[PDB]
């Protein structure tokens, strides 16, 4: 703003920010659709650690894993904020990190299944 | 692990830092021991004892103890194991013989009271605290004993032996890793490694680093030696930092022959890149202390042929020159006392002095086998070695006077007599006797025959100077150990709050008035109160902003950010320091000094407000507290000149030191307090040499009198008045009368001076 | 080419190209001589411009060759240049021989005739007469010591001291009466040298030295001239201590003599010892202690020319490299000033090159590799490096050090007072030096304050000038009533403290703020008790000021009356114009500086009859290259800059402007970028040096001033080198502004008369509101208490108010129409 | 202000300075009531609502400028330029609407307020504050209107499906942009993008600004959130290279 006034004089700005919990949940569901985490043995816990706002009242296994992924991303953000508060050096945690996490999940699940389900 | 770690790492340390690392090792092993208590509180006090704030009434003034000893006793008495220290000191009778004993640390009495018997390490740490409190000079020797108690008696025994190049180079060093031989200025380590190579029948290539052609020879030599396996040498590589960085990156990607050895001899300066220091083994070389060692080094450096020339007295002159150079160089270690600053009395000035001696001896004695001692151009050598050589670096007037004193005492026709005293009362009645020989060999035998008990009295300084150096090194080791061991904002808030409580609240400006304006003392004091009030308001506002940030209600701006950084690191903010301050002073000491100065300025302000200029003249003021003291002396001179209708230049300053109670406030007299005289004692305005570190002057009267236009008596000595113990500010010069049988030259040599604080 | 006769190798590739392509037109070669010769600014030829008749200094002193050099016989540039240099050296040697013989005739005499002495002084150069006096005194002392070699004998050295005393007396008599400026400088230098010789002879007498080989005599700089020596260069050998230097005999020209204080004597001894041991010396110390000029005077005294570099942040290699290796080839000394200011890489490069040349010089105790070239290094080389606190690590073992902690300002003042002809000079010095110490310490710190040794020198020179002016005034008075004229009688009955006080107040009071004036008065009362002064207020100039203010509608006041402060400031500006050529009108914007000089110019025009026109130049708005002049990189064409153009116009005397008074005022901010070129003009040399080498002499009637609002960022050299007047805001109170507004409205019509009557009526109606402590003044005082989006300036509000009242008058005019 | 340097006192002496501050609430009401009266002539049946509408825009603008001060964020500046942009956008939206009830006017007004004073916010709490306060202002100045239709939470305006810039439902917009994204995959770089409602809002805003001449953006957000991807998508879809 100080160096260049035109960037704030007439140019409009849009605050993308970061993907919300809803966005992360949608990414997790859409990306992790090929993998089959449909587990009938799943039982609904008395306490469910909800982090997605519109989570269906009965959590399915796929809903549970996507919710856990969003929770993991939120805990990374919280830990990064805590290190920032403590004064230690910090590195931003981008949604690209979440995409890479989903891709690595897909890869690990695919390889472990491809071997040990062949053994199945 | 412990022994090899200390032996390897200390090889790359200055000798003054070996004890710090040994103490760190002892602390690590103490923590490692499971049965031994942590001693966290004991070490906490041993490192941070000086930070405890005391009061005048907090010192009961125990007989037989100095004031500093008194605060040291009372501050350490806070420990639960040392609560009964006062009564035991009062009751004990052997305490007197122990306090002034030569080595009190060897037989420290059992004072601390405990419920259960102490471990030997606990006894050692208790005695260490006792030594630090009572005799801080012996702190180094007691730390050595403590480490020996922890890590074995012979832990440091390896350091005293000369460093064995053969084993450290043959094995335990990688050919890729360069050997860094870092020496302090005035020492070359090439001889050791050259003798190593000669004894190990290895052809070594030595190339100096002075120009791009030197870079070329270095590159070709290393490229040959990497494959051939010979040893290669680079000298004075501190001249080229960027090229040294390039050499480091070259050595990073290189696999040499098993016998390849890259030696880097260099001077210890910060310009050396960090990467080489991290990627190479470092060895530190220092010149051994001792006048004997310096004389031996000087004699070895000079070729034997030059000393033995046609005039047989040239050897005598060279010996006198070598002794003088040893005396000057050794006084450097005692920097606050021996001189005013760390001059660079290197080898080059010694070479120039030898050249001057040769030229003048050849000119005076034109190819004569013998020459009469009186015919020697003594005046020529004295003046040349006072002004051109050894004096060009001398900036202070009093240092140049000291150099004149040394040259007059040493370089004289009376030196050539067998009864000449090269030094006086080095230890009681005994004094150094100059050799009667006429050739170099007898002088070499004499210097190799010195008792090696080189007390500071050899240099002419008082024998307590070595104790002062030991105390300074002890405080240095304390500081280094302290540096070796979010909550930071909380403790910063705590210290800011305490300082805000300590510092006075405001300062009141003086009331301007025309007759006060005419008075010069009022002008000086109103300038002083203006400066003090402005700086006090700035400091108070800065502390208030710091506290405001501490609760988080204020954001840390760039000015606030740098101030917070300085406070956390303990370095004084540049904004706070507007008056001259000793360089080594820490923030807490600066705050205490500022508080005392504001207290004095409040006193002077209320005194001026109660009366006026007439009462302002008759005030006793400490010059150390005043921001600009020479302004105060000038103001007193102006006041007396205006009062007596005399011109300013025709006035001279006289000093009458008396007790505060038994003093007369004449029309031309101004009271001065806080002056401390070091190196002597003054009674009835007569100086007397003493071994005391400093004698506080009760009350100094500054009297301005008309110029008598009479030469000062031979018993009149001029003493500098420094602002602080650093001796960086020359405020003015006083004139005192010495007692009978006293030598003003001895006063000059012992560094007697008056200190504002 | 340049290898042979390396004396012209100082100049660059540019000047080499011009001197090669333009060898025939010798009239255009003066620039190269000005670059490379010391004082010689021009070469004297005949009408045919084919034979070298003589050389001329920048001041005007000329030296004619005994055997002129003919350029036609030696068409080659280097050959005839070498002949010119050799002829100059040999002719200076012949002049030195004649002058030393003449002064030896003057020597060993009970009394001397002033007329013959002045004739001898005029015959030879200042450098030549100083050297002749030094050899005469040295030979006298050597003879006296040779007679004293017996020991325990009557001392004729007392007679030598008495001879020095009597010639010093005739010098002190010769300076009171008016003398030409060149002869005045000669007398000043000669008095300085004779004072030093008298002091050292007194020291020798007190020491009772009886041997010529005694070191107390050897430590003094002794001069040995050998007429029998066949080589003119080796005829004069300078000896001090164990070191030897052959006098170079280069024409250093009439320069500023440097007095040899004991600090300077120690510097001489240290540098001489360093040179004998074949290594340079480093006179480190704080700035303003004479570190550079000690080296310069040592070079001047040995007949060597020194190159004083400026080691600023913006420093060059190629010009530095060529000039420095030119020193290496020539053998002339080169001095570095503020060697620490150089950047680290700059530092390392210069340290490496000087290390190589120094080790080569020690090897000579011969060529060295320089700029990928072999350079013949003469034995007579010296390289001196001044620093402000350390020496680079590669040079610590190659150079001797020396501390310039403090000059002996007391002796400095004493010797300069006695040079100006002041009696009781010791008392005046012992008063003035502590007085400036008090001024430096006790007075309030200001950016524009400068109370250094240069201030002492300028003040004392001005004191000498005003004392001479008072002597002339008393002489004219004595010729108008009575006839018995005796300069000694006027000197005796003339007081001296009052003149020094008046000079101090004339040179310094204009630079003080309003608060510091009583402080300065108290300092005068403390140092000079019971003695006071009255400024000679220019009553005729006061009448001219009141008339010019009436016609320019400005007010006029006297003393405490409305406008008195501004009138006094104008008078001080006139005084500083009289006693200086470079002015510094400093003060907050709105202090009235513009008409503070405009009204003064108009008053001087209407009083003295000398019409004046001012050239108001803005330096920051224009480009510096266009300000001073541009030199094309390729076509090498020189186009005069604006300041250069106006100087060329003023010198050309096209329309009689030399008779005219002219004021080139540099209104606008000043920064140490353009004024560095002007650092050649504010000095008493008074000339502008252009990059092409052409220099323009500053005409006496040209006065240059810089209407700068603040001097926070200007260098101290510019501050010290020009007179400066402070214009505090309190000089202009709002009442003057109101009165000027009312007069401007009343007399001049607004359109360019009915509406003039309108303006008069309106001004009459609002007269009660614009009086002192009126409605407007109170509104302004309350308004200043408020806050504003921009910085609040009084004249901003006043100008807006006046413009809006003018709009009201226009509205009245339109309504009436 | 940052990036602004104080001027020379010598220069200021000759130059008077007048402080042209922000227009007062009464001045804003007058000027934008004139604009709104000129605005609503296109729809005569809706002309009578100009006076309360202008008052509502002024009231919301006043509290937005008192709330999001420059201290909180460097880009939190409010000026009559913003409300002029509001007026221009509302006129552009009402131009194609030959007929419209008051509910549509309220919807467009809320849409433009969200696109102007709600995007620059950084904190979710600030955005929720803006939504609550726009609801309060709309109900305060238009009491005789239904909340569900006039201020339906999915305020999505697009000209992609319909010819005009009339409000669009989020689901139909999502389907259309999904088809366009499939075309984007088959033609341009094939990177899978999921379509959450934030993408819908962002792409609508980006296309809106690109459609407007001299459309210049300052995309601010954590790297990898999709700023460049969405910019490329909009540029390709609008034909911009
Ligand atoms: N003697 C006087 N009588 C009346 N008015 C005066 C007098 N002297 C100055 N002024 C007024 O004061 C102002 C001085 O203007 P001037 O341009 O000289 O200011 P300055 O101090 O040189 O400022 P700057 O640095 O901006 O040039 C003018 O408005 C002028 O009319
Ligand atoms: N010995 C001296 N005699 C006369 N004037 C001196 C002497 N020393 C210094 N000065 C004056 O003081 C100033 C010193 O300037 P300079 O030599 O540049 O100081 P430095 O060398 O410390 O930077 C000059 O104006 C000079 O006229
Ligand atoms: N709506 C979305 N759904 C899924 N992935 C997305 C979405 N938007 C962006 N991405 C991912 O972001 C990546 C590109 O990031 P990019 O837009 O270049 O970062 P930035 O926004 O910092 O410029 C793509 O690989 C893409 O997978």
């Amino acid at each position: 703003a100080a160096t260049s006034p035109a960037l704030f004089n007439r140019c409009v700005l849009n605050w993308f920010g970061d993907w919300s919990t809803e966005a992360l949940y949608q990414v997790g569901k859409e990306f992790t659709s090929k993998m089959d985490l449909e587990k009938p043995n799943y039982i609904v816990p008395d306490y469910m650690p909800v982090v997605y706002d519109k989570l269906p009242q009965p959590p399915s296994h796929r809903e549970a894993i996507v919710n856990s992924c969003v929770f993991v991303h939120q805990t990374l953000h919280q830990a990064n904020a805590r290190l920032a508060k403590r004064g230690g050096r910090t590195m931003a945690i981008t949604p690209r990190h979440y995409l890479d996490f989903i891709n690595h999940y897909a890869n690990l699940f695919h390889e472990k299944r491809s071997e040990l389900e062949e053994q199945q | 692990l412990f022994q090899v770690a200390f032996n390897r790492v200390a090889r790359g340390m200055l000798h003054q830092d070996h004890i710090t690392f040994a103490m760190l090792l002892a602390r690590i092993k103490l923590k490692g021991t499971v049965g031994e208590p942590t001693y966290d509180a004991e070490f906490q006090h041993f490192l941070r004892g000086n930070e405890i704030v005391l009061s005048a009434g907090s010192t009961p003034r125990i007989q037989g103890l100095t004031v500093e000893q008194a605060e040291a006793v009372v501050r350490l008495s806070c420990l639960p194991a040392f609560k009964d220290l006062i009564a035991k000191v009062q009751a004990d009778e052997q305490f007197g013989i122990w306090l002034d004993s030569s080595s009190p640390e060897q037989t420290v009495p059992y004072l601390w009271s405990e419920e259960t018997p102490a471990t030997p390490i606990g006894q050692a740490i208790h005695r260490l605290l006792l030594i630090q409190a009572f005799r801080p000079d012996r702190l180094l020797a007691m730390a050595h004993m403590f480490v020996s108690t922890n890590l074995g008696e012979s832990f440091m025994s390896i350091m005293e032996q000369p460093l064995d190049l053969t084993h450290i180079v043959g094995t335990e060093v990688k050919p890729n890793t360069p050997v860094l031989m870092c020496s302090v200025p005035g020492y070359d380590a090439s001889g050791h490694v050259e003798d190593l190579a000669a004894e190990q029948n290895t052809q070594i290539t030595s190339i100096a680093i002075g120009s791009a052609e030197g870079f070329n020879q270095a590159d070709k030599a290393i490229n040959t030696a990497v494959k051939s396996g010979r040893w290669v040498m680079l000298k004075n590589v501190h001249l080229a930092p960027g090229w040294l960085m390039q050499l480091e990156k070259k050595l990073h990607s290189l696999q040499p022959h098993a016998c390849f050895r890259l030696f880097l001899t260099m001077e210890i300066n910060p310009k050396v890149p960090v990467n080489l220091l991290r990627a190479g083994r470092i060895f530190v070389f220092e010149p051994p202390p001792g006048v004997k060692a310096n004389m031996l080094r000087t004699f070895s450096s000079i070729p034997v042929s030059r000393i033995c020339k046609s005039p047989n007295e040239r050897a005598r002159l060279y010996f006198l020159l070598a002794w003088f150079h040893a005396i000057i160089q050794e006084r450097l270690r005692y920097a606050p006392l021996g001189w005013s600053k760390k001059y660079e009395f290197g080898e080059s000035d010694l070479r120039s002095a030898c050249d001057t001696v040769d030229t003048w001896l050849d000119d005076t004695a034109k190819g004569r086998q013998n020459i009469s001692p009186d015919k020697i151009p003594w005046s020529a050598l004295k003046t040349l070695m006072a002004q051109s050589i050894y004096g060009g670096r001398v900036d202070n007037e009093f240092d140049q006077r000291l150099l004149n004193t040394f040259l007059e005492r040493l370089f004289t026709t009376r030196s050539f007599d067998s009864e000449f005293k090269l030094a006086c009362k080095v230890d009681g009645h005994k004094d150094i006797q100059m050799p009667d020989g006429i050739r170099r060999e007898e002088f070499v035998q004499w210097v190799e025959l010195l008792p090696d008990t080189q007390t500071p009295s050899w240099l002419g300084l008082p024998n307590n100077a070595e104790r002062v150096l030991l105390t300074t090194q002890g405080v240095d080791m304390i500081s280094k150990m302290l540096k070796m061991q979010p909550a930071w904002m909380r403790t910063l808030h705590t210290t800011a709050s305490n300082w805000l409580h300590l510092i006075p609240q405001t300062l009141s400006h003086l009331k301007r008035t025309v007759e006060n304006i005419k008075d010069p003392l009022f002008r000086f004091f109103e300038r002083e109160v203006k400066m003090g009030a402005k700086l006090l308001q700035d400091v108070r506002q800065d502390l208030a902003d710091v506290v405001q940030v501490c609760e988080g209600k204020k954001k840390q701006t760039n000015y606030l950010r740098t101030l917070i950084n300085e406070l956390v690191k303990g370095i004084l903010p540049r904004s706070w320091s507007h008056y001259t301050v000793p360089a080594g002073m820490t923030v807490i000491q600066w705050v205490s000094d500022f508080s005392e100065r504001i207290k004095q300025l409040q006193n002077i302000s209320l005194a001026a407000a109660s009366g006026g200029a007439k009462e302002l003249k008759n005030i006793h003021v400490c010059l150390g507290g005043l921001f600009v003291p020479e302004a105060y002396i000038t103001a007193t001179r102006q006041y007396v000149a205006q009062a007596n209708s005399w011109s300013l230049e025709e006035l001279c300053l006289e000093v009458n030191v008396t007790t505060s109670q038994g003093a007369t406030l004449d029309a031309c007299s101004f009271g001065v307090t806080g002056l401390k005289l070091q190196g002597a004692t003054c009674n009835n305005n007569k100086l007397s040499l003493s071994n005391a570190i400093s004698t506080a002057l009760p009350l100094t009267q500054l009297r301005w009198v008309k110029q008598t236009n009479t030469e000062k008596k031979a018993s009149v000595v001029t003493l500098p008045v420094y602002l602080n113990f650093t001796r960086a500010d020359l405020i003015f010069t006083v004139d005192f009368e010495i007692a009978t049988k006293e030598d003003p030259r001895s006063f000059y040599e012992r560094g007697v001076a008056v200190l504002c604080t | 080419e340049r290898s042979s006769f390396p004396r012209f190798y100082f100049v660059g590739d540019e000047d080499l190209l011009e001197i090669i392509g333009n060898s025939k037109n010798v009239a255009k070669l003066q620039k190269h001589f000005k670059k490379m010769f010391a004082g010689v600014s021009s070469i004297i030829l005949n009408e045919d411009n084919s034979v070298v008749l003589g050389i001329s200094s920048r001041e005007g002193e000329e030296v004619m060759f005994k055997t002129p050099v003919s350029i036609t016989e030696h068409p080659k540039i280097n050959e005839w240049l070498t002949l010119v240099e050799k002829e100059m050296r040999v002719t200076l040697a012949k002049l030195l021989a004649e002058s030393v013989t003449e002064v030896e005739i003057f020597g060993k005499a009970t009394s001397i005739d002033p007329n013959t002495y002045i004739t001898w002084i005029d015959k030879y150069q200042a450098q030549l007469v100083v050297l002749s006096a030094q050899i005469a005194w040295s030979e006298n002392v050597e003879t006296a010591l040779s007679s004293m070699g017996g020991g325990g004998d009557a001392a004729p050295l007392h007679s030598v001291l008495s001879n020095v005393e009597v010639t010093l007396n005739v010098l002190a008599d010769s300076v009171l009466m008016e003398q030409p400026p060149l002869r005045r400088r000669k007398l000043e230098h000669l008095i300085t040298e004779l004072v030093h010789q008298r002091d050292v002879t007194r020291s020798l007498i007190k020491s009772k030295i009886d041997n010529a080989k005694s070191f107390e005599w050897l430590s003094q700089m002794r001069f040995y001239f050998d007429p029998k020596q066949t080589d003119v260069l080796q005829q004069l050998s300078i000896q001090m201590a164990n070191a030897k230097f052959n006098y170079g005999f280069e024409y250093l020209g009439v320069q500023d003599k440097l007095v040899q204080t004991p600090l300077t004597d120690r510097c001489y001894l240290t540098m001489t010892q360093a040179l004998e041991a074949r290594l340079g010396g480093s006179p480190f110390g704080p700035a303003g202690t004479g570190k550079t000029e000690s080296v310069k005077a040592l070079g001047h005294q040995l007949g060597r020319f020194v190159l004083v570099f400026n080691c600023d942040e913006t420093f060059d290699f190629q010009a530095m490299g060529r000039i420095f290796v030119g020193l290496c080839q020539v053998g002339a000394w080169g001095c570095f000033d503020e060697f620490n200011r150089l950047e680290e890489r700059m530092l390392s490069a210069v340290s490496q090159q000087v290390q190589c040349i120094q080790e080569a010089l020690r090897e000579h105790s011969i060529t060295c590799e320089l700029l990928n070239k072999q350079v013949k290094v003469s034995p007579d080389m010296a390289i001196f490096i001044t620093m402000n606190p350390n020496l680079p690590d590669n040079l610590k073992k190659l150079f001797r050090s020396l501390a310039m902690t403090k000059p002996d300002r007391q002796l400095i003042a004493q010797v300069m007072l006695y040079s100006q002809g002041f009696r009781t000079a010791e008392v005046l010095a012992n008063k003035i030096v502590p007085f400036f110490k008090l001024c430096d310490e006790q007075l309030s710190s200001q950016s524009h304050y400068d109370f250094g040794l240069r201030a002492l020198k300028s003040v004392l020179v001005s004191a000498g000038n005003v004392k001479r002016e008072r002597i002339q005034k008393i002489k004219r008075e004595k010729e108008e009533r009575g006839e018995a004229v005796d300069e000694g009688e006027i000197a005796e009955n003339l007081p001296e403290q009052e003149i020094l006080i008046q000079s101090v107040c004339e040179t310094m009071v204009p630079k003080l703020v309003a608060e510091d004036i009583p402080l300065l008065f108290s300092l005068l009362s403390d140092v000079f008790p019971g003695v006071q002064y009255h400024r000679g207020e220019m009553t005729a100039l006061r009448e001219e000021l009141k008339k010019v203010c009436q016609e320019m509608y400005l007010t006029y006041g006297d003393g405490e009356e409305v406008g008195g402060m501004w009138v006094e400031k104008v008078l001080q500006l006139y005084q500083i114009t009289q006693i200086n050529h470079g002015l510094m009108m400093v003060g907050p914007s709105g202090s009235g500086k513009s008409m503070a000089w405009r009204v003064l110019l108009k008053a001087l025009e209407r009083l003295e009859g000398v019409e004046g026109v001012a050239h108001i130049i803005d330096p920051k708005a224009i480009s510096k290259d266009h300000l001073y002049g541009t030199l094309d990189p390729n076509t090498r064409e020189w186009t005069d800059g604006l300041f250069t153009h106006v100087l060329r116009k003023i010198i050309d005397s096209v329309r009689g402007e030399l008779q005219k008074r002219q004021w080139i005022v540099f209104d606008g901010d000043v920064d140490p970028e353009w004024v560095e070129n002007l650092n050649s003009v504010l000095d008493d040399n008074k000339l502008l040096t252009l990059p092409n080498g052409e220099r323009l002499s500053l005409p006496p009637n040209v006065r240059i001033m810089f209407e700068v609002q603040d001097l926070k960022y200007a260098t101290l050299a510019t501050v010290s080198r020009c007179g400066m007047v402070w214009f505090s805001e309190d000089v202009l109170s709002t009442d003057m502004i109101f009165n000027n507004f009312l007069a401007r409205l009343r007399s001049i019509p607004l359109d360019e008369s009915p509406m003039l009557q309108i303006q008069r009526d309106a001004a009459t109606i609002m007269q009660p509101y614009f009086t002192s402590n009126g409605l407007v003044t109170k509104a302004l005082e309350h308004a200043f208490q408020l806050e504003h989006i921009m910085d609040l300036t009084r004249l901003r509000c006043l100008g807006s108010l006046f413009s809006m009242l003018h709009q009201a008058c226009r509205n009245v005019a339109q309504y009436n129409a | 202000d940052p990036g602004r340097k104080p001027l020379s006192h010598r220069f200021l002496r000759h130059v008077p300075v007048v402080y042209v501050d922000y227009p007062g609430p009464a001045s804003l009401t007058q000027i934008y009531g004139t604009f709104n009266r000129a605005m609503l002539r296109l729809i005569p049946s809706l002309r009578t609502y100009a006076e309360p509408l202008t008052a509502a825009m002024v009231e919301f603008y006043t509290m937005s400028q008192e709330r999001f001060t420059q201290d909180t964020q460097p880009h939190y500046i409010y000026s009559p330029r913003e409300m002029t942009r509001w007026v221009r956008g509302i006129f552009e939206a009402l131009r194609p609407l030959e007929t419209l009830p008051v509910e549509g006017l309220i919807r467009i007004w809320a849409h433009e307020a969200l696109r102007l004073f709600q995007d620059r916010l950084v904190e979710d709490e600030e955005r929720r504050w803006t939504d609550e306060n726009i609801d309060t202002v709309a109900l305060k100045h238009f009491p005789n209107i239904d909340r569900e239709k006039a201020m339906s939470r999915p305020i999505l305006y697009s000209n992609w499906l319909s010819k005009d810039y009339i409000p669009v439902d989020q689901e139909e917009l999502r389907d259309y942009v999904k088809a366009r994204l499939k075309v984007f995959y088959e033609e341009e770089l094939d990177v899978p993008l999921v379509l959450f409602n934030e993408v819908l809002d962002h792409v609508l805003r980006i296309d809106r600004i690109f459609r407007q001449p001299q459309g210049h953006l300052l995309l601010i957000g954590v790297s990898g959130a999709g700023k460049t991807t969405l910019s490329r998508f909009v540029a390709w879809m609008n034909g911009l290279s």
